[PDB]
């Protein structure tokens, strides 16, 4: 009002905000589905900022009309809807309906209330994974995940109000103050109960969907959204907002979800013949078993595992892997599905997956699009390597003892189709045979956040202030090969990490690059890395550093590899450049520093003065 | 955010700076509502104890919620404000009572009126505790007077009786003999007070006063209306009791009159009542009257009780068509006034939409009004009825930005309302549909049975019977009647589109018709279409439920009032026209009543109201009114569902056919002439079915759907000719079609047995027909093999040939035997229509072939039964366990069971009673009963014990249908002094959840004890009882205990009546409860006692309990000079 | 031979492209007969839920799209009979989950059929299954079970599933309890209470759980304020006998109750004003 005071006395015009709205509210109604989309769009740009004025009552009623498009004949209406509704913020929703009183009645004085946040969220959004359109569901699975932080719910612990839960976000920003496989956490998680409250509440509705879903579609869609939701809200970190009271404890948690859902949608007719779906129940599948990890280990098959009730699941997912990864085996080697443990050829639904694989391959072969990062056959691989990758950190030599060879054969067969992730899985059989894996190695309110705990964590704070080895030779010599003849800096950087892995299981580098190759090739780089010639460096540097630094401590092959003299000189050769030092020359000395101070003489001294004089 | 926090800040600072003065006085001042919401911040709780340890600040602090208690008076801001109250300064204790008593005090949430009760207490018990020259300093004499004189005035003292006692020790610390007249007395102090407590007990009180009286008594102003239902309920179980009621008449008369004296305060001018003048002001002048309002739901739930009882009474009982206008006016205002009232005041009470809507249903039903509301005079009210009905249903059961479905033009609104309004019936009003989970499940069935007759009305049905999608098509006719609403029937051509013709079969099978031309012209446009596959077999599906439409039975063609004819094919049974089966069913008739109260379907019942179901079943003659529910005990199809109304395999006997159409081995029905239909369609499925040798052949999803069809439609038949066609057409298919078409055999079946039993399946159709009836029995498909169960059970109706009996019957019972024995103790996992029709085959053979079916076969059939209703609630669903059960008493009463058959189900019966489930209890009980009347010592005093314990056990349902029974299961098996004994304790014991159950069963025991003239013996067990009475551990339920004894041990007519009063008044001991409790003890010294030694023995043992002021010591004192 | 499956499974879908749907259902049960005889369990499975999708949809269009008054119900039958047949296969295949699955869309048909009753027994199987392996799937089914037995009319039943329920949901969901199971507690706990005060058991019918909740009532919790004070009231109210309490509590509840127990509440209030079992 102050500011349309002052353009009124400049300009004389008589307009106001208030004759906006019905506009966007006419043409939401349109006939026309390019107008529609539009006028969604237009609700986009404003919505928010109207909830956050004192027009908010105009806010809150274009959120009660732009829900009458979910019905929409038109795709892209559907997907701008989604994008739309994934910007409201349901605490401050929840705060204008407890104010609202007419808004609640609208039209034909209706009795009960508004429950935006419920039609949202089930009537559109849940609804939505139900879509013929994958697109559609892509985006309604997207739009679910940027919901979840921004609900809100009567009686929680947090929050008792909307109020209190608007003052916990604005609070939170301005007043603020070997290595295991991605879905493994042993440490106990500190998680925001609040969160975890509206996690479980979105996976109840997801997976009752999926569960008494009558449709491909929707059953899909479910397994995606809940794919997703195992990503952005891990498994492992957010265990009670996943539980549903499998396992019989905390019913430092930890949880198997809805996993025999997913297994028994991985052993049906139907449902492991469409690759998208198939993928996405694998990489839920996968995260819902590591999930039990420190509490289903132990203190006979999977002898690591002391909760005997996952065993039957850790089989069954195991062995669906090694057959759909033979299949994918056949596949690229040619050979036709007929003649131990991923053997397929007597089972009906694995010949259909078998045809489906083959189908999309033969699309590949003659095509020549290499940008694409949706090609099915491919991503459907790499997948199942990534979950065998995972549930590997779970095995130990007794259980893969007699599979090694035969998963050996079929990452032969995958490599020059998925050599990044046939790396990985090949760095989890060294783990695993080697005894390195995880299996192996084993009342509040406004004055609470607005001042009270802000200022207890400051004076806090200013307190403390004051005080089967020969097996694996043949796929180190096409990783080390591969290094060489490629430009994709995602595999180098993983076939470094598998050289710094053979050098800390002691294995005699002599054996690996007996005539100095591949270090010669390693150090022939940093011409090309130093004049800004090497495409992404930004990638490979560090790991490059890693490794020269653990081939300075193997003196015993009658002469010292490379020293730390002349890692030193590489890393201020790099520094020396116009490249920037974010990128490139920190990155260099992070294994250096920790090299140098942490782990590791009157050499030794004058190397770490020069390193200081480096970081000064 | 910044206003909450900044509140909070400033009380963590005053609460450092209490000397400050000025700043805590600002916050009380200005901030209180602020300070109560927030008391929970830690901040804001310690400045409210802060101004707990200051005089003045508590001071302050009581008088600005004093100026603020229009406001603190939500529930939780109710209690916020009593919990900061609790602990302020013992200074200001009576300003803060008086908050407490003449505002906080007077509010309707309960829990909170006992927190400022005991918070009120607490206070005056710290005034008393204090020095008196402080608390009277505290408490005026002139403030001291107006909280106890308000107390008193506003009735508070009669609720809050702890409060007064405290402040009257405060304060004195500080300074008829029974006859007509006083019967009459005795109900108008009931009967004559505003309340909804004790209806039914007050109904039976103004049945007591004499004829003469009744009209003036319910004609008087302080009549309480509440009890015109009540009376018209009780009144219509003395009607169909075959008494004349003269409260039903009463009642009548005064609801009548009532009705068209609301009318009369009506304007003289009707206008459309729209949600979106003087007229409007004098609606809002009536429906704004709290007084008027209150009347209109009152008097429409009386009006309700009335019509929906209507078509069932004596002729001179029936609606005065000089008050048909009067209630159609009162019915239209109703609604008008409901949905005033949700515009203005919130929702109506769940009771008063339901009375509304009550009405409006039943109204639309009587043929009487209407023809009121259909005729031109009445289109305004016709308008408003269905801007109503869409308003209410928009108002419960659409969210706001959501739609239903996703000339004045006041018409042309409601054309467009009652098409919306008959689309939400596949959805919204759909009961368990997922559109209906927003719809309260008391407001779906009135709604389904209102819209389907609103679109009948003249003025919206023939815009309603066009599809949607026509108007969409760009069809534009102009319309021209009364109304200017008259629609064309849809053109033949738009019926070409699969979707259309859809919609429009969708429409005349809701709304059916209105008159037998809307029937001739659907038939002309549906056989125009059937003169594409797909269109054909949507035409044959159409006409098929068109002509079947003509079956439903009290008005034919109406969905709204009617279902489809059944004629059971089971007959009345002799055993209930003796001297016990007359007795067996008045009890069993009580208990039956109460299993479909509980338990039945009610598809035929739109209205709330228990005990209306009705079956329909014609009386049947050579060619009527309907049988009525208590003449069909047992006839009902063992297969059959309970209250289930639809179409079913079975729904018309072989000996109906054969008795209504005179072709033993109607042609007519609403004007429409059937037989001309059903000879069309038997001859063009004849020609379809059976190709000549040039025509492409019949697609074979149009042949499924003829046979179908035929099978369906013969039950229109209505001459041997048809049923011979029928036959021989069917027999020719069957040599021609592929026999491993198990989707035509399902119809093919039925059909061929149906068309063979009126036949009267003699030697050359018999052979072929059992041959098809052995092989399918054989099928991989089951809906076949119960098609064959229903052709075996039309078979069964005729006088078969020995040598087709003694090749069909083993092969009948080995089928059953085989398949029951494999699923009785798991049915809930198999398919309960196999089940149901199994178990009413084996009945049948059990009943009606008891010679050809071995002894084996029944022996073996009740011990499977048996295992089937020991079944647990999930392992025998309900539907089994009711028809098994049925069948069993059936069984039982045709008397064609063996007594060891009979002792089996005894044992079963017995065990049977005695599980948790009320409605399964209760069908168990009927079983029992059945088995004690046909068997006409120590086990009868088995069997009483078993109703004694399910009075003790059970729900208070259960418990008082136990209690209705058992005064007729004593007097029919038990001389009277065997059972006395038991009926008194179980009164009298401590353990009884129900002594007012129970003081009616004694009453009932101790007045057939008066009719059959052992008078001599009530008093033998009054004076032995006396002493057992005087130990009841509570004074009240002792008094009261013995004023239900001497009301019902009395032989006067009026002390006799009050029972209803007694009962209303358990537990309460007030003045008027030990003043009737002394007159009814002198009646039974006066009249029932003579003897001086008797005398002497009664006023003995009250002597040992008359302590002084006692109730006991008020009797002996009124005793004592007789 | 599997030829003739595919053969069949082409017949079942150009009849189902005719809308032909007996014979296109008809056609999925000879293919489940060709995948028996391959021992093909898992195809069998699916062809035998094909076909009674195929009848399901035949009987929608019957007694929902077109409203037939002659529909006596035999797709019905020939669902129901090859649902049972595919849960029969899943348990032996080791699949609950599946079994599950089949039950509930058997009940949701019955449910939107108009069989209460029967779709009552089918959630009730479903839960069963689901229970020793899915908790929260269990309680879902349960939800849906009460559901079907009021619209049934069988209080009893309801106030026996809810109280399993609540029971359920302390034990699998633990005094604060997760998000998930929290919302089917406060569920249990309103509709429990209305259906102690429609039902007002003898103290021979009062558990130890019924009584433990009524003294709760006589520390909101789960529940949110306004509603247990509303509640308590209630209780109260229908303890004494004031009509005009439960009257006025009545329209102050309607905003905060479910459609549901909207209904539970009417009843209630119905059965305090004109009580069952008086034959008037
Ligand atoms: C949607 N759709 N389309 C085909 C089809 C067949 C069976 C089912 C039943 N459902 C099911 C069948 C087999 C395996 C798993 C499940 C899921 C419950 C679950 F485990 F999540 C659904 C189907």
């Amino acid at each position: 009002g102050d500011w349309m005071g002052t353009i009124r006395t400049l300009t004389g015009n008589t307009f106001s905000l208030a004759d906006c709205i019905p506009l966007l509210r006419k043409t939401l109604k349109d006939e026309s589905s390019v107008t529609c989309k539009l006028a969604c769009t237009a609700v986009r740009n404003c919505v928010m900022s109207l909830c956050s004025s004192s027009y908010s009552e105009l806010g809150l009623q274009l959120i009660i009309d732009v829900l009458t498009l979910r019905n929409s004949s038109y795709w892209l209406v559907r997907t701008e809807l989604l994008e739309t509704l994934a910007e409201i913020d349901f605490r401050l929703v929840s705060f204008l309906e407890a104010k609202a009183e007419n808004l609640h009645r609208g039209a034909h004085h209706y009795t009960g209330l508004l429950k935006l946040q419920e039609r949202v969220l089930n009537n559109v959004v849940i609804h939505l994974l139900g879509d013929e359109d994958p697109r559609v569901r892509h985006v309604a699975a997207a739009s679910l995940i940027r919901l979840v932080p921004k609900l809100f719910y009567k009686c929680d612990q947090g929050q008792a109000d909307p109020v209190v839960a608007v003052a916990r976000d604005q609070s939170s920003v301005y007043l603020k103050l070997t290595r295991i496989y991605r879905g493994y956490n042993l440490l106990p998680s500190i998680t925001d109960v609040t969160m975890e409250n509206n996690l479980s509440r979105v996976i109840a509705a997801v997976s009752h969907e999926l569960i008494t879903s009558t449709t491909r579609a929707l059953t899909f869609g479910c397994c995606e959204a809940l794919c997703l939701l195992s990503t952005a809200f891990p498994v492992c970190i957010w265990s009670l907002g996943w539980h549903c009271g499998v396992p019989p404890l905390s019913a430092k948690s930890c949880t198997v979800g809805m996993a025999t859902m997913i297994l028994t949608l991985l052993s049906s007719a139907w449902f492991p013949l469409d690759l998208s779906a198939h993928q996405d129940a694998l990489i839920l599948a996968g995260n819902l078993l590591a999930a039990s990890a420190p509490k289903s280990l132990r203190s006979e098959v999977w002898p690591a595992l002391g909760d005997r009730a996952l065993v039957p699941m850790v089989e069954q997912l195991f062995s669906h892997l090694l057959k759909v990864i033979n299949i994918c085996a056949h596949v690229l080697d040619d050979v036709a599905p007929g003649p131990s443990l991923g053997s397929f050829y007597h089972l009906p639904s694995y010949l259909k997956l078998h045809d489906v694989l083959k189908a999309t391959h033969a699309n590949y072969k003659v095509t020549l699009d290499l940008q694409n990062s949706t090609e099915k056959f491919g991503g459907f691989l790499r997948s199942a390597l990534d979950v065998l990758s995972q549930i590997l950190e779970l095995a130990t030599l007794q259980d893969i003892g007699k599979c090694v060879e035969e998963i050996l054969g079929y990452l032969k067969s995958c490599f020059s189709r998925e050599p990044m992730m046939a790396t990985v899985c090949v760095q989890q059989l060294l783990k695993t045979l080697f005894g390195t894996n995880l299996a192996s190695q084993f009342r509040p309110g406004l004055y609470h956040y607005c001042f009270m705990a802000p200022y207890t964590h400051f004076t806090q704070a200013l307190a403390d202030a004051s005080l089967h080895i020969r097996l694996f030779e043949p796929l180190v010599i096409k990783a080390l090969k591969q290094y060489t003849t490629t430009t994709c800096v995602q595999l180098q950087k993983q076939v470094l990490d598998l050289l710094a892995q053979l050098v800390q299981l002691r294995v005699n580098y002599c054996l690996l690059d007996s005539d100095q190759v591949f270090i010669g090739f390693v150090l022939k780089q940093f011409e090309y890395i130093e004049v800004g010639q090497f495409r992404e460096s930004e990638a490979i540097i560090p790991n490059i550093f890693f490794f020269l630094v653990l081939l300075s401590y193997e003196r015993y092959h009658s002469k010292q590899i490379i020293g730390i003299p002349k890692i030193i000189q590489l890393c201020d050769g790099i520094m020396a450049s116009g490249r920037k030092a974010v990128t490139h020359a920190i990155p260099a000395l992070q294994p250096i520093v920790h090299d140098l101070f942490v782990l590791r003489g009157k050499e030794l001294e004058t190397q770490k003065e020069v390193v200081v004089s480096m970081l000064l | 955010i910044v206003r909450r926090g900044a509140l909070i800040l400033f009380c963590d600072y005053v609460c450092q700076n209490l000397h400050d003065s000025e700043h805590l006085t600002w916050l009380i001042v200005n901030h209180i509502q602020d300070l109560i919401s927030l008391s929970h911040e830690p901040p804001v709780q310690d400045f409210i104890s802060a101004v707990h340890r200051n005089s003045a600040a508590s001071g302050l602090f009581i008088q600005a919620i004093q100026s603020r208690c229009e406001n603190l008076s939500t529930p939780t801001m109710l209690k916020k404000t009593l919990q900061c109250l609790e602990g302020i300064h013992l200074s200001q204790s009576g300003a803060v009572l008086t908050l407490y008593v003449d505002r906080l005090l007077c509010t309707p949430f309960r829990v909170l009126a006992r927190m400022v009760d005991i918070l009120a207490c607490r206070r005056v018990e710290m005034l008393l505790a204090a020095n008196l020259q402080s608390s009277m300093a505290q408490l005026p004499m002139e403030e001291l007077n107006r909280i106890q004189e308000y107390l008193q005035s506003s009735g508070l003292a009669q609720r809050h009786q702890r409060l007064y006692s405290l402040l009257d020790r405060f304060r004195l610390s500080t300074m008829v003999s029974p006859d007509k007249d006083w019967y009459v007395h005795l109900v108008k102090s009931q009967c004559w007070t505003r309340s909804d407590s004790a209806l039914l007990e007050g109904a039976e009180l103004v049945n007591r006063i004499p004829a003469e009286d009744m009209n003036a008594f319910m004609m008087n102003s302080e009549f309480n209306l509440s009890l015109l239902a009540p009376c018209l309920s009780l009144g219509m179980s003395e009607i169909s009791g075959g008494q004349k009621s003269a409260l039903f008449e009463a009642a009548r008369e005064v609801t009548l009159a009532r009705v068209s004296g609301t009318v009369q305060q009506l304007p003289a001018v009707h206008h459309v009542f729209q949600p979106e003048a003087a007229y409007w002001s004098k609606l809002n002048d009536l429906f704004g009257d709290a007084a008027l309002y209150q009347s209109l739901p009152t008097l429409a739930r009386a009006l309700a009780q009335y019509l929906v009882v209507v078509s069932k009474l004596p002729s001179h009982l029936h609606l005065p068509p000089e008050k048909e206008k009067d209630i159609v006016k009162f019915v239209v205002a109703t609604l008008e006034a409901l949905s005033w009232h949700l515009i203005h005041e919130q929702i109506p009470l769940s009771l008063d939409l339901q009375a509304g809507l009550d009405c409006c249903c039943l109204a639309l039903q009587l043929p009487g009004l209407w023809s009121v509301v259909s005729s031109t005079e009445f289109v305004t009210h016709a308008c408003s009825l269905i801007h109503c009905v869409h308003f209410i249903l928009e108002a419960v059961a659409v969210q706001p930005g959501e739609q239903l479905l996703s000339n004045p033009k006041y018409i042309t609104a409601a054309c467009e309302m009652v098409a919306e309004m008959v689309e939400s019936l596949q959805s919204v009003l759909a009961l368990g549909h997922k559109r209906n989970s927003g719809v309260p499940a008391f407001l779906t069935p009135l709604l389904r049975n209102i819209i389907i007759s609103l679109a009948r009305l003249p003025l919206v049905n023939s815009y309603t019977r066009v599809p949607p999608l026509v108007w969409k098509l760009g069809w534009s006719p102009k319309p021209g009647g009364d109304f200017g609403t008259a629609f064309p029937e849809i053109p033949v051509e738009f019926l070409q589109e699969k979707e259309v013709f859809k919609e429009f079969i969708y429409r005349i099978n809701t709304l059916g018709w209105t008159s037998r031309t809307q029937f001739e012209e659907t038939w002309a446009t549906l056989l125009g279409v059937l003169v594409r596959t797909q269109i054909n077999v949507l035409a044959v599906q159409a006409i098929t439920s068109l002509v079947l439409s003509a079956m439903t039975v009290p008005v034919a063609g109406n969905p709204a009032v009617s279902c489809l004819e059944q004629q059971p094919r089971n007959k009345p049974l002799k055993a209930l026209d003796t001297r016990f089966g007359r007795k067996l069913s008045i009890i069993r008739g009580i208990v039956e009543q109460e299993i479909q109260a509980m338990v039945s379907k009610r598809e035929n019942i739109a209205t709330h109201h228990l005990y209306q179901a009705w079956d329909p079943v014609p009386s049947l003659s050579p060619a009527g009114a309907l049988i009525s529910h208590e003449k069909l005990l047992l006839q009902i199809n063992p297969e059959r569902e309970l209250g289930s109304m639809s179409y079913k395999l079975g729904q018309v006997s072989i000996h109906s056919v054969w008795l209504g159409n005179s072709i033993t081995p109607r042609k007519h029905r609403a004007g429409v002439d059937i037989h001309s239909c059903s000879q069309f369609l038997l001859e063009l499925y004849s020609r379809w079915i059976l190709p000549s040798s040039s025509a492409r052949r019949t697609p074979a999803i149009l042949i499924s759907e003829v046979v179908r069809s035929l099978l369906v439609v013969s039950d229109l038949f209505t001459e041997r000719n048809q049923f011979e066609l029928m036959y021989v057409t069917l027999t020719e298919l069957r040599r021609v079609h592929p026999s491993e078409d198990e989707i035509l055999a399902q119809y093919l079946v039925p059909a061929t047995c149906k068309a063979a039993a009126v036949l009267g399946m003699d030697k050359a159709v018999a052979e072929p027909v059992s041959r098809l009836l052995e092989s399918t029995l054989r099928s991989s498909h089951l809906p076949s093999r119960v098609g064959a169960l229903h052709g075996i059970l039309y078979v069964l109706e005729c006088d078969l040939l020995d040598d087709t009996a003694k090749q069909l019957i083993p092969v009948i019972s080995d089928y059953l035997l085989s398949n029951l024995k494999g699923i009785a103790h798991c049915v809930n996992i198999h398919s309960q229509q196999h089940v149901l029709v199994m178990c009413a085959t084996a009945f049948y053979l059990i009943e009606n072939y008891p010679l050809d079916v071995g002894p084996e076969f029944s022996a073996s059939i009740i011990q499977m039964c048996g295992v089937m209703l020991s079944g647990s609630e999930e392992s025998t669903p309900s539907i089994i366990y009711h028809c098994a059960l049925r069948g069993l008493e059936r069984l039982l009463l045709s008397e064609q069971l063996s007594r060891l058959d009979a002792e089996s189900l005894v044992k079963l019966s017995v065990d049977r009673v005695n599980v948790h489930s009320p409605h399964r209890a209760m069908a168990a009980l009927g079983l029992m009963l059945t088995c004690m009347y046909t068997g006409k010592v120590i086990v009868a005093m088995e069997r009483v014990s078993v109703l004694f314990d399910r009075i003790r056990k059970g729900f208070p349902c259960e418990a008082r249908v136990v209690a209705r029974i058992l005064p007729q299961f004593l007097d029919d098996f038990f001389p009277p002094q065997d059972i006395m004994n038991k009926v008194i304790g179980e009164f009298l014991s401590n353990q009884q959840p129900y002594p007012q159950f129970m003081a009616t069963v004694v009453y009932k025991v101790f007045q057939t004890l008066h009719s059959t003239g052992q008078s001599s013996m009530v008093r033998d067990w009054v004076m032995l009882s006396l002493s057992n009475f005087t130990q009841r551990a509570p004074v009240a339920m002792a008094t009261w205990s013995l004023s239900c004894f001497f009301v019902s041990a009395s032989t006067s007519p009026w002390v006799a009546a009050i029972l209803p009063h007694v009962i209303s008044r358990m537990g309460k001991l007030e003045q008027v409860d030990v003043n009737l409790f002394c007159l009814v003890a002198t009646d039974f010294y006066r009249h029932q006692i003579e003897e001086e030694l008797d005398r002497r023995a009664f006023q003995s043992v009250l002597e040992v309990v008359a302590a002084p002021g006692s109730p006991y010591h008020r009797l002996l004192t009124c005793l004592r000079n007789v | 031979v599997a030829e003739a499956g595919e053969q069949f499974g082409q017949l079942g879908r150009e009849l189902r492209a005719q809308e032909c749907l007996p014979y296109a259902a008809w056609c999925q049960l000879a293919v489940a007969r060709c995948q028996q005889a391959l021992f093909h369990g898992p195809g069998e499975a699916l062809a035998l839920t094909e076909a009674a999708r195929l009848f399901l949809r035949q009987e929608r269009d019957a007694r929902q799209r077109l409203v037939c008054p002659a529909a006596y119900g035999e797709p019905l039958q020939a669902a129901a009979s090859a649902l049972g047949a595919a849960v029969r296969l899943h348990l032996e295949l080791g699949q609950p989950a599946a079994a599950a699955a089949l039950c509930l869309e058997l009940a949701a048909a019955l449910r939107d059929l108009g069989q209460p009753a029967a779709a009552a027994g089918h959630f009730q199987r479903a839960a069963q299954l689901q229970l020793p392996q899915l908790p929260l799937a269990a309680l879902q089914a349960l939800g849906e079970a009460a559901s079907c037995q009021l619209l049934a009319r069988d209080y009893t039943g309801a106030l026996a599933v809810f109280t399993r329920m609540q029971r359920l949901a302390r034990e699998h969901g633990s005094p604060a309890a997760l998000g998930a199971f929290s919302d089917v507690l406060v569920r249990c706990e309103v509709s429990r209470v209305l259906l102690l005060l429609l039902l007002q058991p003898p103290p021979a019918k009062l558990l130890p759980e019924h009584a433990q909740t009524l003294e709760k009532y006589s520390s909101s919790g789960q529940l949110p304020e306004e509603l247990f004070l509303l509640l308590q009231s209630l209780v109260m109210a229908t303890h004494e006998k004031d009509t005009e309490a439960i009257k006025s509590l009545q329209v102050e509840m309607w905003p905060l109750l479910t459609a549901e127990q909207n209904h539970l509440l009417h009843l209630v209030l119905q059965e305090t004003i004109s009580p069952s079992g008086q034959g008037v």
